[PDB]
């Protein structure tokens, strides 16, 4: 979903605004970023028993 | 049945833009340091911002 946030009043009407935020924001990853911020793939199995 | 809370009836915002909107910081090798207490605070905005 992509809801606006609500961080005011409580209409929205989902029209991004002042205490209207989308509620996704994206990633920034660059060659000479730090390894602190360069990405990583992660992968999570789990076992059903 | 029912869900009931008390508290003192008048209370006075706890000066949260004071610190959080010093005109100026100090430095790490001197952070600053305030108390607070015995007044209301809203810790909805530390999140909702
Ligand atoms: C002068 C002043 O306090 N300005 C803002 C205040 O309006 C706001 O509520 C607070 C919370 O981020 O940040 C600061």
């Amino acid at each position: 979903s992509t809801e606006i946030y609500q961080a005011g009043s409580t209409p929205c009407n989902g029209v991004e605004g002042f205490n209207c935020y989308f509620p996704l924001q994206s990633y920034g990853f660059q060659p000479t970023n730090g390894v602190g911020y360069q990405p990583y793939r992660v992968v999570v199995l789990s076992f059903e028993l | 049945t029912e869900s009931i809370v008390r508290f003192p009836n008048i209370t006075n915002l706890c000066p949260f833009g004071e610190v959080f909107n010093a005109t100026r910081f100090a430095s790490v090798y001197a952070w600053n340091r305030k108390r607070i207490s015995n007044c209301v605070a809203d810790y909805s905005v530390l999140y909702n911002s």
